[PDB]
């Protein structure tokens, strides 16, 4: 037999929010995980700064 | 094949390509310009006719669904390149009877190519309406090659004729009146096949 | 004989599937495809980089319990 | 004065009435700065192409003059012209879907004639070859023109 | 009305908190000094193990007022050398195609991942530009060399 | 005879090469199977309407134990007969190997594919299944060393090809 063990589901509030915006049901699962903090709201990020943060590294290595 | 001007070198390259076509991934065949190069650069050259037609026969024997426009263009281009070297008004019987070995080998290879491609992709050729004339001309070539007095060539043509007759019969085994859609295509040329069978009947 | 496997979708989504070592993998495939109202043909599945055939079995690749499977969406250009 | 009237609804006979003036009247009237108008003029001229000896010669000389004036312009990218020509004939798709043409016999014959002229760049041959050997329903309708064009392309 | 802005803001929040490694999806600030959610500037890393590897390609993205009803227009800037990218840079993708595989569920992250997976999987059967398709069919290793050269040019 | 041609007779073991040559040489049919060791060279002479034609037939050994200088027997050969057995499918499955060995030494020579033992009712290699000669442009004949069916057709075809006279015929003298 082949069966399913578990399937993640976010909070019902996020379920309703995703329904409102027609987003995937599991869209908000990121913020429901551990090591989550308040939502910083500045978004003072330009493309140049985002490129700089990469520091020329964009590929993981084993 | 695209820069060399040395006849033996290019002939050797084609001879090896003929062997590579047995196993190479189909991506190297239908997703490049191999078919067009074979049809236009080497098929018309007298010293490259036979090997190029052998390569085209190997390509035509591939039965796959992912590539069907390449088979369609493998047929129209080949036929257009074939009526500029073997005119439809040629008496292949007499010409073959007194001809060089290269020409006889070409006639046998042409019978093999037509038989293989028709047996494989007759459905594809029939589906397209604007390709009706090309299909009729291919059948005319098959009828012309059926007159050659060579047992092997006649067997090659006869297997295709038997295939077509069996297919048409299995479509509808009743005499013509409506008519089945696929039988209407071959009506103008079925009496020619009947005449050929009556004229060259073998000893029982 | 019966082990759990981790499938990571392209939506930061993780799902645990219980499967045998001999049963065909395609059974799981369709499930993950119908999770988001998607047909089978849309999604693509990768395990250890290479592609996983529908009828393949974990026995050939020896997929241990809780192993990581990545799912990609194959794009069709125009 | 009637060049525009002919261009509105081109017809094989209307081209003849212009006489030898058609050689330069078409070239002069057409705005060759923008390749789109050059391609439109080329298609309109070649749409009335016919195997009749008198008509074909007029069409071919008009096309030669139009491209000679078009290709001798620094502010005129040849690749843009080729891409637009392929788009209009339906051999290629476009960001904004411009409706294709029905018959490619005339355009293909005009291209075959053009490929054999000097002003035609030797760099656009591979693109035309690739998109003419490219399978397409609109091409299999005119097999003879396609085959002649392919032979001409493989010559160069 | 506010559905578009709310969805864009929420997905930007999600991207800031959670996004794939190597991607950038920065919404360009409006000139007055406030966020302009309509226009986004994104960066896609060439998938590792492929000739596109070792490069980060920019991509502008424009949304409509009816989003997510209609898909966004994605344009590489400057245009890339890909069979399925138009000369103007617009990316031809079925997912981005309005009438083929468009669903409001798809988000910016999934669009970018699909574009990344498109780079190594060109659809040459229906090409979007002539130069890339011609080079791809004529000689494949030349196409790979060109891709590597541009990736080095576009390297961080 | 002054006009001499070298014929190479290849094929699996027990297919009937030695019996086929002996019937022409003396007209007697051999019923016992004695494997050929290496090669045996036999001169056959036919009388065509254009004069005598001589084949120096090199009848080789089809068993791997008795191969000898196998591909060294094909040097300077001018015609070939590849013989298989219609009562044995394995013999027909090995024709490609014999043809490969033959054409790796003799690039362009006339080749006849002979299917022997067609007088036996239990035929395993049916006529429809013999399609190897087509893409290789070889001749094909169903023969029988026991019944003399199509007995001289292989040699007649080879003589027509080598001499270059399509209107050549054998006349007994
Ligand atoms: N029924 C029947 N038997 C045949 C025929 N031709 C040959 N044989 C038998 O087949 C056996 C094998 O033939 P041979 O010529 O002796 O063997 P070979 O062809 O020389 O093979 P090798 O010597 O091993 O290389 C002979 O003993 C014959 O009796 C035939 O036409 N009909
Ligand atoms: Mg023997």
């Amino acid at each position: 037999d082949v069966l399913i063990v578990y399937e993640l589901t976010p909070t019902a509030e996020q379920k309703a929010l995703a329904t409102k915006l027609k987003l995937p049901p599991t869209f908000f699962c990121y913020k429901n995980r551990p090591d989550y903090v308040s939502e910083e709201e500045e978004d003072d990020e330009d493309f140049e700064t985002a490129v700089k943060k990469l520091n020329g590294k964009l590929y993981l290595d084993g | 094949m695209e820069n060399s001007q040395n006849a033996p070198l290019v002939h050797a390259t084609l001879e090896t390509l003929l062997r590579f076509l047995n196993w190479i991934p189909l991506g190297y065949i239908f997703e490049t310009k191999l078919i067009s190069t074979l049809i236009y650069k080497f098929l018309n050259v007298p010293m490259f006719r036979n090997v190029s037609l052998k390569c085209l026969t190997e390509i035509a024997g591939v039965s796959v669904s992912q590539y069907e426009e390449q088979f369609v263009t493998l047929f129209t281009l080949t036929m257009m390149q074939l009526k500029q070297m073997l005119p439809l008004n040629t008496n292949i019987r007499l010409a073959y009877s007194n001809g060089k070995d290269d020409e006889q080998n070409f006639i046998q290879n042409l019978s093999l190519f037509l038989c293989t491609f028709l047996k494989e992709h007759d459905q594809l050729i029939e589906k397209r309406l604007n390709l009706r004339e090309t299909l009729m001309e291919a059948l005319h070539y098959m009828l012309l090659v059926s007159e050659v007095e060579e047992t092997e060539i006649f067997k090659i043509c006869l297997e295709y004729w038997n295939h077509l007759a069996a297919e048409l019969y299995r479509e509808s085994p009743f005499s013509t009146s409506d008519v089945p859609p696929r039988r209407q295509l071959y009506l103008p040329m079925l009496f020619k096949v009947r005449l050929l069978m009556v004229s060259r009947m073998a000893k029982p | 004989e019966y082990i759990k496997l981790k499938v990571i979708g392209q939506d930061s989504s993780e799902i645990h599937f219980k499967v045998k070592m001999t049963t065909h993998l395609k059974k799981l495939k369709e499930s993950y495809c119908q999770r988001q109202g998607v047909p089978m043909n849309s999604l693509r599945f990768l395990f250890e980089g290479q592609r996983i055939a529908d009828n393949h079995t974990p026995k050939e690749l020896g997929m241990e319990e809780e192993d990581v499977i990545e799912v990609y969406q194959e794009p069709t250009g125009g | 004065a009637d060049v525009s009237t002919f261009l509105a609804f081109p017809s094989p006979e209307k081209l003849l009435r212009l006489g030898p003036k058609s050689s330069v009247l078409i070239a002069q009237q057409t705005d060759t700065s923008d390749p789109e108008k050059v391609v439109s003029a080329f298609l309109k001229v070649s749409s009335v192409f016919k195997d009749e000896a008198t008509v074909r010669m007029a069409v071919q000389d008009a096309v030669d003059a139009l491209m000679q004036k078009a290709f001798n312009s620094s502010s005129f990218n040849s690749n843009t012209f080729l891409t637009r020509l392929l788009v209009h004939m339906g051999l290629l798709k476009s960001e904004d879907k411009v409706k294709a043409i029905a018959n490619l016999y005339g355009p293909l014959m005009a291209l075959n004639h053009m490929v054999q002229q000097d002003y035609f760049p030797k760099a656009l041959a591979p693109l035309l070859l690739a998109f003419v050997t490219k399978p397409n329903s609109a091409l299999e309708s005119c097999s003879f023109a396609r085959h002649s064009l392919l032979q001409t392309l493989y010559k160069v | 009305s506010g559905i578009a802005l709310s969805r864009l803001a929420q997905e930007r929040k999600a991207w800031r908190k959670d996004h794939p490694f190597g991607f950038v999806a920065v919404p360009t600030k409006n000139p007055d000094g406030t966020m302009n959610l309509m226009n986004w500037e994104c960066a896609i890393p060439g998938k590792k193990g492929t000739p596109w590897e070792g490069g980060l390609f920019k991509l502008r993205m424009l949304f409509k007022d009816d989003y997510p009803s209609s898909p966004p227009k994605c344009k590489f800037e400057p245009p890339l050398f890909h069979p399925n990218v138009y000369p103007s840079g617009t990316v031809c993708l079925s997912i981005l195609e309005e009438d083929k595989d468009w669903r409001p569920a798809i988000t910016i992250k999934q669009i970018l991942l699909g574009i990344q997976e498109l780079l190594n999987e060109p659809n040459i059967q229906d090409p979007a530009q002539a130069e890339a398709y011609t080079i791809y069919c004529q000689n494949r290793v030349e196409y790979e060399k060109r891709v590597r050269a541009q990736a080095k040019k576009f390297a961080p | 005879p002054q006009v001499q041609f070298k014929l190479v007779l290849v094929g699996d073991g027990g297919t009937g090469k030695t019996t086929f040559v002996k019937r022409h040489l003396t007209g007697e049919f051999e019923k016992k199977y004695v494997a050929t060791l290496g090669v045996e060279v036999h001169p056959l002479v036919f009388h065509t309407n254009r004069g005598p034609i001589k084949f120096n037939v090199w009848d080789t050994a089809g068993l791997e134990k008795f191969g000898g200088l196998r591909d060294g027997y094909y040097i300077q050969a001018q015609c070939a007969i590849i013989m298989f057995d219609v009562t044995s499918r394995v013999t027909y499955k090995n024709v490609p190997n014999w043809h490969r060995d033959l054409v790796r030494v003799c690039e362009n020579i006339p080749i006849v594919l002979c299917g022997n033992k067609v007088d036996i009712k239990d035929r395993k290699v049916k006529a429809k299944s013999i399609v190897f000669h087509r893409k290789k442009n070889l001749q094909y004949y169903d023969i029988s060393a026991k019944s003399n069916y199509n007995f001289e057709k292989p040699f007649l075809w080879l003589a027509r090809k080598l001499i270059g006279d399509p209107n050549l015929e054998f006349v007994a003298m």
